[PDB]
RNA sequence: GUCAGGUAGAGAAUACUAAGGCGUACGAGUGAACUAUGGUUAAGGAACUCGGCAAAAUGCCCCCGUAACUUCGGGAGAAG
RNA sequence: AAUUCCUUGUCGGGUAAGUUCCGACCUGCACGAAUGGCGUAACGACUUCUCAACUGUCUCAACCAUAGACUCGGCGAAAU
RNA sequence: ACCUCGAUGUCGGCUCGUCGCAUCCUGGGGCUGGAGCAGGUCCCAAGGGUUGGGCUGUUCGCCCAUUAAAGCGGCACGCGAGCUGGGUUUAGAACGUCGUGAGACAGUUCGGUCUCUAUCCGCCGCGCGCGUCAGAAGCUUGAGGAAACCUGUCCCUAGUACGAGAGGACCGGGACGGACGAACCUCUGGUAUACCAGUUGUCCCACCAGGGGCACGGCUGGAUAGCCACGUUCGGACAGGAUAACCGCUGAAAGCAUCUAAGCGGGAAACCUCUUCCAAGACCAGGCUUCUCACCCUCUAGGAGGGAUAAGGCCCCCCGCAGACCACGGGAUUGAUAGACCAGACCUGGAAGCCUAGUAAUAGGUGCAGGGAACUGGCACUAACCGGCCGAAAACUUA
């Protein structure tokens, strides 16, 4: 359950540490962005010599939240730490490996790349 | 027992407890109380518990009846004489009876007593 | 608030005849051989012996 | 046409569809209902079915409707409601004394159920109407939960008869729409209706086919 | 009596085998991928089980890739296939919330001897 | 203005308590909204607000170790 | 700029976004040297901005116990 | 300066809404220098929606992300007996200017008490009395009212028509979403002041053990029930009638022509039904049914009055997830309504005693042990009582 002014770890080697959820895209006025929710964020930390810089603004996909998430089959899924990993323009994720894991629910459309780089699920 | 539901009897709560101890106390020592109509109503589940627990006692009873009724001399006359004389009683050991109101405040005024039969 | 004017007459006992009281249901009980009226509330005491009859 | 039976709330419970997805269902016991009397249009006006359902001691039925029951040529029964049909051609479908099961109903079809809501007691706007409230700290006085303003300076006058204010709220007639019903137990006469129905457990409820999916 | 026994019996699932919170548990989960059903093992801990009848569940956790995943399961839930119980847990509480700020050493759970 | 116990506590603070004094003068009930005093909260953590206002957080004893500056005392219980 | 109407003067530092904040340019309506000019280590329940934690300020509200509000018994005002 | 200086509290922001269309989007249509997508203009259309942030008191305005949009205005430039005062507009002090001066500056900065127990009308809910022409009960037609009306992305049609190429459809279907509202605890979470377990300080039960009061329930980890959203389901219709703009058919006046002068048509999120709820105090006070449909006394027989009754209702009593009181609902000896007891589900976690190992804390067997409240099935063990009050027809005219 990510909203405005959030911090969300970012899950690639794109050099970004931690970026500031802006805006859920998908709607008018959406409050919360589960897991496979797009959105648009800032890089408010990043590594020493990164290709992106801090106060760049880019577009990152909401994965491994850290508030449950119900399944179709009555499951839950919940992780400890809120991450994010940055896509690019209309649909691809910037870089090329996954550190942590990431949750089924990615599978929806369009997140093939991810879902075979995150080594987990 | 069953919670209140509601604001308490006595002011705050840790006195409510308090309360239905010492009227506990004072129905196993004498008989018979006169209180006001939910206090009785109050007491009656917490009397029937405590004389369950009486009736039940061997070891591990009276330490469950001590931790709530403070006076050793009423749980061991408690224990004592009403002990089984309700084993033939399958619950329902004390009776309330409705009284005139009192002076000053209209209080409902009910009297608790231990059915003898 | 304060009031504004002075209500009549008319409206203010309309209002005041509502602060009335409910006589209480009694009933005839046998006690010490004399017949008394008492409610059905304390008609249990009464047999018992519990209520104070003056 | 308009199929409907009366019914009780038992309660709440879960399911599993064939591809393993869970179904929170609504257990609600839709027990026999007898025919009581046929509202015609040349009777009365209108074409409906009078249900009657529920068991209810000879010596506690009053005394008019025994004498109505007696008339009809059935037993008493607690609860007694009223299906509007649509014609004469639907109302031919019943019959005075005729028994009505949880067998009228299919698997997968799509109800509408008719009962009264909870009781929430006197409950203030924010509860009644999702009224926002004031902010708890930066000086607000004694505002925290009240509604506000409530109309115009001087020019209305009087409040808009119809403003969303305080009172009692619940204990209405509720009814939902295109509710699916799971399954039907025929040895038990229930149903069980995917989503929840208003009332408490053990409450008189009406199901009716549905009107925009039937 | 659990008034809707009678209807939660028929979806009661049997070979349950009996574990508590805190035993180290691997449950099959049956997941589809691409009109593909396979099978997917999470090994973790039972941090917590609600009991419930036919809605109980219980909570596993497992620490991947330094990250946690918590992951709650219905025990009669028909998506599982296995539950295999490999090690019991001699923990004191019903819920190991607590759990979740352990890393390492100070997240092993003791074992029945 | 004078007497200043006991238990832990650096302490006349803090919690209970010994001797001592009091339940103090309108009361019994009822989970209404709402007002005031406190407690708790899934995810974000000032994004509310003119304004971190109010709330929230550390908080003590023994140690390792403390920057820019300086009037050389200090910053400093810096910080960690 | 506590001093400037033009002004949100222009450039740069920070925020994704900054009429606020800091330095510079100097066009000084209408700065200026004991009604002191320029800074100052330390200091201030003075004012302003930012950072790390923190939390119901908010997203987004929800529950629990008390003193009122509600019923009963008695006494019993008010401003207009 | 026409009411208001023997008081009309002035700019914002929060909450709360109502109304106009000179319409930001959705909807329909005409012309286009409209090839298609995408535009320019006009007409009708207010049912619905019209985002969150940084600057600045700000209104306004600029910028950052989107979305269809982030509309213009009236309601004392709406709303302070609903809320704060960031500023204006007291008393203090400072900066630059005027003034010898006290003092002033729609020039600037710091801080600077927001009172009132609702009388009447108005609004949101709940009762009492009476009426609907005998006394009561079950089910309902319904005039007349209230609630909802939002829409995005993707796939097929179709890379088709269009178009040199680039680019790229109208119409009709299918899938998934954003916001709102209704219900509910089945799943997840929030709270659970008579639930469980550990423990610091302290006093007490003569003492160990085991226990109790206070220090926010003393603090934590859980917590059955009720309520709630963060959670689970349902809805924005389908269709019918009349229309605005618009497109039309037969047609003269005026031998032609013309959508009109007589008719027939199509035609939108606008209107009325349709969807949800209230509603016969709708005084035209409704309709289909069922229970009782008969007992006395007085006034001087014209009506009236008083008493006692049938059905029924109410009071008293046990209660509710119904509730401020009320009122509603269930029961009341021909009963499981509530409390107690047993059992089950569930919560907590392994109780007291004994024995064993260890000098000791402590661990192991008796033991899914002990403790518990809301949920459920039995059980009259206790209270619904050998009990009181209201409560049924004047007649006449026509057919
Ligand atoms: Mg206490
Ligand atoms: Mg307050
Ligand atoms: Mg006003
Ligand atoms: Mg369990
Ligand atoms: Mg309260
Ligand atoms: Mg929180
Ligand atoms: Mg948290
Ligand atoms: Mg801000
Ligand atoms: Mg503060
Ligand atoms: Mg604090
Ligand atoms: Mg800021
Ligand atoms: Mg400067
Ligand atoms: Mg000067
Ligand atoms: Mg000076
Ligand atoms: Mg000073
Ligand atoms: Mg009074
Ligand atoms: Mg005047
Ligand atoms: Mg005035
Ligand atoms: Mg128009
Ligand atoms: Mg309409
Ligand atoms: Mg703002
Ligand atoms: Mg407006
Ligand atoms: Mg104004
Ligand atoms: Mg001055
Ligand atoms: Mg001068
Ligand atoms: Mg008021």
């Amino acid at each position: 359950m990510i909203q405005q002014e959030s911090r969300l770890k970012v899950a690639d080697n794109t050099g970004a540490k931690e970026i500031l959820c802006i805006r859920v895209l998908g709607g008018s006025s959406r409050r919360y962005a589960g897991i496979g929710d797009v959105i648009v964020a800032t890089v408010k930390d990043a590594i020493p010599g990164g290709n992106v810089k801090r106060g760049d603004v880019v577009k990152a996909v909401v994965v491994r939240t850290v508030k449950e998430r119900r399944r179709a089959d009555g499951s839950y899924i919940k992780f400890d730490e809120n991450a994010a990993v940055i896509i690019k323009n209309d649909n691809d994720p910037r870089g090329t490996r996954i550190f942590g894991p990431v949750g089924r629910e990615l599978r929806e459309k369009k997140f093939m790349k991810i879902v075979s780089l995150a080594p987990e699920v | 027992p069953k919670p209140t539901k509601g604001p308490r009897l006595g002011g705050s709560s840790s006195h409510q407890s308090a309360l239905l101890a010492n009227l506990a106390t004072s129905l196993f020592e004498h008989g018979r109380i006169k209180t006001t109509e939910p206090k009785a109503r109050a007491l009656r589940p917490y009397a029937e518990k405590l004389i369950t627990h009486a009736k039940k006692g061997a070891l591990h009873n009276r330490r469950e009846v001590m931790k709530k009724i403070r006076d050793k001399d009423v749980v061991h006359t408690l224990f004592a004489e009403i002990g089984p004389f309700y084993a033939d009683r399958n619950g329902g050991y004390t009776r309330i009876i409705k009284v005139e109101n009192r002076k000053g405040d209209n209080a409902p005024m009910a009297v608790i007593e231990l059915v003898r039969e | 608030a304060v009031p504004k004017r002075r209500m009549s007459r008319a409206n203010t006992r309309s209002r005041r005849a509502q602060w009335k009281a409910e006589a209480p249901g009694l009933v005839t009980v046998s006690v010490a051989g004399q017949q008394r009226k008492v409610p059905r509330r304390l008609l249990k005491a009464a047999r018992l012996g519990l209520v104070d009859l003056d | 046409a308009r199929k409907g039976i009366l019914g009780t709330k038992l309660g709440m419970t879960q399911v599993f569809d064939e591809n393993n997805k869970v179904v929170p269902v609504t257990v609600v016991k839709a027990g026999p209902n007898v025919v009581t009397r046929i509202r015609t249009t040349e009777r009365d006006g209108y074409s409906a079915v009078q249900l009657a359902y529920g068991e209810i001691s000879p010596r506690k039925v009053i005394k008019p409707v025994a004498g109505q029951f007696a008339a009809a040529g059935v037993n008493p029964r607690r609860h007694v409601a009223e299906l509007r049909l649509d014609d004469e051609a639907a109302v031919a479908e019943y019959e005075v004394g005729q028994e009505l099961t949880a067998e009228i109903f299919s698997d997968g079809a799509y109800v509408d159920v008719t009962g009264t809501s909870k009781g929430k007691g006197f409950a203030g706007t924010m509860k009644r109407h999702g009224f926002r409230g004031q902010g708890a700290a930066h000086g607000a006085q004694a505002v925290h939960r009240r509604p506000g303003s409530i109309g115009g300076c001087a020019t209305p006058g009087r409040v808009f008869k119809g403003t969303r204010m305080s009172g009692r709220m619940g204990n209405d007639r509720v009814t939902t729409q295109n509710l699916k019903v799971h399954k039907v137990d025929a040895e038990n006469g229930v149903l069980l209706i995917k989503g929840a129905i208003p009332g408490r457990n053990g409450g008189l409820v009406v199901v009716r086919s549905a009107i925009k999916r039937g | 009596m659990n008034t809707l026994d009678f209807v939660d019996q028929a979806s009661l699932r049997d070979d349950i085998p009996t574990f508590s919170p805190g035993d180290t548990v691997n449950v099959h989960v049956k997941v589809i991928e691409g009109s593909k059903e396979r099978i997917q093992v999470f090994k973790g801990v039972v941090i917590r089980r609600q009991g419930g009848g036919i809605s109980e569940t219980f909570t596993v956790r497992k620490e991947s890739y330094g990250v946690g995943v918590e992951r709650t399961f219905p025990v009669h839930s028909p998506n599982i296939d296995h539950i295999d119980v490999l090690t019991r847990g001699d923990v004191r509480r019903a819920k190991l919330y607590y759990l979740r700020e352990l890393r390492g050493k100070k997240a092993k759970i003791k074992e029945k001897r």
